[PDB]
């Protein structure tokens, strides 16, 4: 570790250190201030005996003449270990639960590696989230990236915590770990997850990376990378099935935009950096399975859509990298729908690989199609009249409408603390159907044994 | 002292050489006039300085002096009852020293009175080990508030010498034995406003703040350490609500912050606030509050540092173990100052001109409020509850400032000009307003009242939203088309709206409603609907119920004006309700 | 100094200087003997940047010289400024005797101490019913007028400039009129109108034309305000300040901002437009302990008639309300055309009521405002319907609405309606309404 007291200049969040040697790009630094205060930093640029670094905690209060800079000789790394399970961490990977520090097995670059295309393996099998609206018709598969699109008003934090508890692989002898990443959330929101995780005992199988809204923007960007580096360690080195949940990705993009402005870079679209897509892709591609290895990495990125716009560069690019999305609407939520998932606009591209007779009741593929069709037509009749007098609908158009209604209140409205097994989910969806006539159908001819 | 020399003057930007020992964000005195400035960049030894005041008539060659510290506030006896600007300059003292009605440039004034003699009462004994936050003594600063003198952060050791007596805030009142030798302590301590004062631990704000305003305490309550936002459109009576919260609330001290407001509007605050009376003491409210005042005409840095100066002072009394309420009005005008400072720094334009770190700055502000365990061996608690005014042009809550605020606060009191035009006060929209403390506050209320209060609240709100849907049916069309059960729900909603939600701040008794009184009032309104509903199922009819309950409904209407001393006159209304409805059932 | 070393655009560089200050005025002695005034924009170690007011054309660097006056833009103030007309720099444009200034003042002024400021309490009778009753102007307030190009706001300004009076009647009402970047015909319209009605003998006019230098266009408002504050805070006069056109002032900032190659702010305007506008508008109000007062009525034209535009948006965000002129009413023939709906006055409460106005001012204001709103809705809703709404039930609202717009708001730009007449016209137009429509007060029978 090198230490210089030759800090030449300070402009904004950036410092210039001269008469330096052996310094590398993206190297971590420490600023030891005259007051004895310490701040982390990163080498943005090195040029012929000079180093431009950016300070995470800012540059306010720094005295150039009486300050020193330590070059750590490495970038941002995570001290990955098995002891991380049941522990709570910084966005920088530092203990946040006042427990004993972890003696790391090794240190890994939080940027991770790029998987060889021929080394990558297609994803299965099914993952039970205990939430029916998700297991069909928007099924989650091991190694998939299935994001949730929400809004500021909506309760994604509740949905996020419910999945972390109810997530599991039935049945499997392999371990199922959960890596939870909180990005730029308030103390009370973070305290919520912490309180829920320990109340239910879900923390015993989880690794939490907690980044707060008043933490440095840099630590905000590093948070999801700290999590994924841990997830891949447990998955591909420990053979665990890891589920990574991240919120809020909207805050992540803002930190990218915030940091990009500090570095005085021209914005591509909506003020966001042109490499926002490339920066989301760097994150979202760090999921899946490896041939020959037991473990897997599944991602559930949760983000709030600014102004409820899906064409926004944040959810737009995410949609371009994630295979499907779970949509939450205010119309449902305002109607007391929990979770308020609109299964219509929602999608799961890899669902067909998770809904397997070996993995899920064969009723599922058909039942899902039937349930969708029935709800869809049900909602529509209501949607127009509505304008026309609803009254008693022409023929069974009223019947469409009415079972759509029951559909929201008992199928989707399971409750944020009710864990439905995939078998129970299938029966209920059918229970709507049994109430429908055998006459109207998209369903299987062998309505048996059930 | 190391003195620099101006080498360039271009608008608000001043560059000075021979500033090698300067620090970033340090305050400076620029030129002969010694106008207030801040170090923005270091070269060194050339420092870039953003000047807060007019730089007209300043040129190269003139001197520059670093104060050696960042923008800080003086914390000690003499701060309470005072009115400051964004950087804590005493406005009244400014008028005395300058003999002027204007804020001249290059005028330097301490925030507090350094000549004033205070009596320091030592409560800690010599030989005691102390650290940051420990109370060594107190001062009876005002008729209301007792100023507690704490050990400054960075100090740790044993008390060698301590004694009571008459001192100034500059006199050493205590001597502490440290690793680094003896260190004198005074009654005042300085602190940088951009840095949150340290604490032992942050706690969840679950204890409800009694504002005495029925609509808030009941349906959209805020806890001690919680944060709330207010739209404050014109004519909605936002000022009267702020006054009600300020002088009725559970908190010990109030910190009002006016961030670059209109001259005449800021004048209202400066004059009307001292006229506010403290309910408990009968004294002026100012015996309990510190006030910041800024006009749009004033230096953008002062307008931008206004809320940070205020929150710092709030944190200071919080460390003492007090509950503080800090009102910021208007945070939308604060953001305007921030936006402008972004341009003067030539930063990349964020959303709509606001800096890319707008959301961050707001988060940093509100996260400095809340319930905490203060520093000190006694581990006392304190809290900062934030009430912020948002004022988007065109009344669009969709904009960046309001949007990011709602992203970090858990309470929203939607003031409506529509309700105001309908003579509904306070004009808080019960449909669009919300409080994410409702569940937690509800559990607290049930435990302290020994009642099913949370059920009563959800029932009342269920009726309110029940009304909004029935209202849509009345038009398109016909009030009469509705059933006797629906017609009853509307009247119960009328009750809740007029008998409960509407509150006259200027009435002697209706100005404040106790926690126990709110229970009885809502318990007589709901029990009227319960009996009426039970009556309807017993062959009773809506009209026969209404026309035969004009008298008892009269009492319910006057229930708000019933003295706290005779709450029994409210609970007895339930008897008259069960007795009158039973009479209708024949 | 004969050390001019650069001249780029309207900017010049001078070397070997010492003691030069920022915003210091300078004179350029040209080779031909011509003199041009300039302002210091930036001072470096040995050099200074200055911008010449009358431009930079025809200047010989080597044969020209620069001299530093040792002071900024100042205004020669005197009570003799009453009845005199000036340019944007405050120089006589009436061929009258050169006023002997009592003292020279910087046109920037100083911020009023918030605890030194006094609340607006006095009502100002503009003679316009639409304003005086519906959106009252109070002494010490800043109440702007929002208009569009080609509209009669120029006519409206002169009307207020003539009819403006204080019911108190003392000490004396004065009008500081500032013309900003307006055409000759507009300026000439004001000159003749003021001299005709004799309003000039009560006014102090600063005239800046559209073909005048951009810099002088910026100093104009500050010249006017400096004079206004002098007459008010040193002479104890109640000065009513009228300024047009503020939209021209904003465009003048862009031209300078660009010439100084500054980074464009939002919507194409400088990032310091808010504070630059506030530093002007906040120079009004009453001071505790002082007899005089300064009241401002800025007039601006709205680009594309868009209210969300930076000019009208930032202005209303600084001023306490606004008066709005529409294009529908003007073509409709209304004078002055004023949609009282979007119009607002944030201090109309502190200037009205008994003691300063009649007892039914607050009542009739709310009634005319609410009753009208339904009249405008009817005629608009009447189109799609035909209308389906039965006039048997309702209403003469439209007729009242129409006549109100026709007879209340439309009074002419040369009609002076005292607040007594305005309130009377309220009831007579309110007379169409029945008792079923509550004002409401028992005083309704008091005034019928």
């Amino acid at each position: 570790i090198k230490e210089y007291r030759t800090i030449k200049e300070v402009v904004g969040p950036l410092m210039a250190v001269e008469k330096v040697s052996g310094v590398k790009y993206e190297e971590l630094i420490e600023v030891r201030m005259q007051n004895g205060e310490i701040r982390r930093g990163q080498v943005l640029e090195v040029q012929e005996d000079k180093a431009m670094v950016q300070i995470f905690e800012g540059t306010s209060g720094i005295c150039l003449k009486n300050s020193s800079v330590r070059f750590l000789g490495h970038p941002l790394q995570l001290g990955v270990s098995e002891d991380m399970i049941g522990r709570v961490f910084d966005g920088l990977g530092r203990p946040k639960d006042n427990g004993p520090e972890i003696l790391p097995e090794k240190y890994l670059d939080i940027n991770g590696e790029v998987i060889n295309p021929i080394a990558r393996d297609y994803p299965d099998e099914f993952i039970q989230t205990g939430i029916s609206a998700i297991d069909h018709l928007n099924t989650l598969v091991r190694g998939q990236k299935l994001p949730v699109f929400s809004g500021s008003g909506l309760p994604h934090k509740e949905l996020a915590a419910q999945i972390a508890r109810q997530a599991t692989v039935l049945d499997s002898s392999d371990d199922f770990a959960v890596v939870f990443a909180a990005i730029g959330i308030t103390f009370e929101e973070a305290e919520f997850f912490m309180e829920d995780f320990r109340q239910t005992g879900a923390i015993d199988r989880s690794v939490m990376f907690m980044n707060l809204a008043n933490d440095p923007a840099i630590e905000r960007i590093a948070t999801p990378r700290m999590a994924l580096t841990a997830a891949e360690y447990l998955a591909y080195e420990k053979g665990m099935h890891v589920l990574v949940i991240m919120t809020d990705m909207t805050n992540y993009a803002e930190a990218l935009r915030e940091i990009s402005a500090a570095r005085r870079e021209v914005p591509g679209r909506r003020g966001y950096p042109g490499y926002l897509y490339t920066n989301l892709a760097t994150l979202f591609e760090r999921a899946g399975r490896i041939r020959g290895l037991k473990g897997s990495v599944t991602q559930i990125p949760i983000l709030t859509m600014p102004e409820d716009d899906k064409t926004h560069p944040i959810p737009d690019l995410t949609g371009y990298i994630t295979e499907g999305q779970i949509i939450l609407t205010r119309e449902l939520y305002k109607s007391g729908i929990q979770p308020p998932i609109d299964v219509l606009p929602s999608l799961s591209r890899l669902k067909d690989k998770g809904t397997g007779a070996g993995k899920t009741r064969e009723d599922h593929a058909a039942t899902m199609n039937q349930l969708f069709a029935a709800y869809a037509q049900g909602k529509q009749a209501k949607e127009l009249a509505v304008v026309l007098g609803e009254s008693a609908l022409s023929d069974i158009d009223k019947i469409y409408a009415k079972f759509a209604e029951r559909f929201e209140n008992e199928y989707v409205n399971q409750g944020f603390y009710t864990n439905r097994t995939i078998t129970e989910t299938l029966d209920l969806g059918w229970e709507l159907l049994a109430m429908l006539p055998r006459t109207e159908l998209k369903r299987i001819k062998d309505d048996l044994l059930d | 002292m190391q003195i620099g020399k101006i080498i360039k003057v271009s608008g608000p930007l001043v560059m000075a050489e021979n500033m090698s020992e300067a620090c970033i964000q340090d305050m400076c005195l620029v030129g002969d006039l010694g106008v207030i400035g801040e170090i923005i960049e270091m070269r060194q030894d050339v420092a870039s300085i953003q000047v807060y005041e007019e730089t007209s008539g300043i040129g190269p060659g003139e001197p520059v002096r670093s104060t050696g510290e960042a923008l800080s506030v003086e914390l000690g006896p003499g701060i309470i009852s005072q009115m400051f600007d964004g950087i804590q300059r005493p406005l009244d003292t400014f008028m005395e020293v300058t003999q002027s009605n204007f804020l001249g440039r290059g005028v330097q004034l301490p925030a507090l009175d350094h000549e004033k003699q205070w009596w320091f009462e030592a409560t800690i004994e010599e030989g005691t080990e102390v650290s940051a936050g420990d109370i060594i003594g107190y001062v009876d600063e005002t008729k209301i508030i007792q100023h507690k003198i704490m050990v400054p952060n960075g100090i740790k050791g044993t008390v060698q010498k301590i004694e009571s007596g008459s001192f100034t805030i500059d006199d050493p009142i205590c001597v502490i034995e440290t690793e680094q030798g003896l260190k004198e302590l005074t009654m005042m301590q300085k602190w940088p406003v951009r840095r949150g004062r340290p604490i032992k631990q942050k706690l969840n704000p679950d204890v409800p703040m009694i504002t005495g305003q029925r609509v808030i305490d009941t349906f959209f309550p805020v806890t001690k350490g919680g944060a709330a936002a207010v739209p404050g459109p014109f004519g909605a009576g936002k000022t009267v609500v702020q006054h009600q919260i300020a002088k009725w609330s559970d908190v010990d001290l109030v910190v009002y912050v006016g961030c670059g407001e209109r001259g005449n509007e800021m004048t209202d605050v400066v004059n009307e606030f001292p006229e506010l009376i403290d309910p408990n003491t009968g004294e002026s409210l100012m015996e309990r509050t510190v006030l910041i005042a800024n006009t749009s005409n004033m230096p953008v840095a002062a307008r931008e540092a206004s809320i940070y100066t205020g929150i710092t002072i709030a944190e200071y009394f919080r460390d003492m173990g007090y509950d503080v309420a800090i009102m910021a009005d208007s945070t939308s005008r604060w953001a305007e100052a921030l936006r402008e400072m972004s341009g003067r720094l030539e930063e990349m334009p964020g959303d709509e001109g606001y800096p890319a770190y707008l959301g961050s700055r707001l988060a940093e502000y509100y996260e400095r409020s809340g319930r905490v365990i203060a520093l000190g061996s006694d581990q006392r608690e304190g809290s900062i509850t934030a009430i912020s005014a948002v004022s988007p042009s065109g009344g669009d809550i969709s904009e960046p400032v309001t949007q990011n605020t709602l992203r970090v606060v858990k309470v929203f009191w939607g003031l409506d000009s529509s309700l105001a035009q309908k003579r509904h006060f306070p004009s808080i929209n019960w449909i669009q307003s919300y409080s994410l403390y409702s569940t937690e506050v509800g559990r607290y209320m049930d435990q302290i009242l020994q009642q099913d209060w949370s059920d009563m609240v959800t029932e009342g709100m269920r009726i309110l939203q029940e009304e909004e849907q029935l209202n849509e049916i009345v038009r398109l069309v016909g009030i009469d088309s509705l059933s006797d059960n629906d017609r009853l729900t509307l009247e119960v909603a009328k009750s809740i709206r007029e008998d409960y939600l509407q509150q006259n701040a200027f009435d002697d008794v209706d100005t404040f409603t106790s926690r126990e009184k709110q229970f009885n009032m809502l318990k007589v309104i709901l029990t009227f609907g319960k009996e009426a509903r039970k009556a309807l199922s017993l062959g009773a009819y809506f009209n026969e119920i209404m026309e035969g309950t004009v008298a008892v409904r009269e009492r319910i209407s006057r229930s708000k004006y019933i003295p706290e001393e005779e709450l029994a006159k409210i609970s007895s209304i339930n008897e008259e309700i069960k007795e009158t409805i039973q009479l209708i059932v024949s």
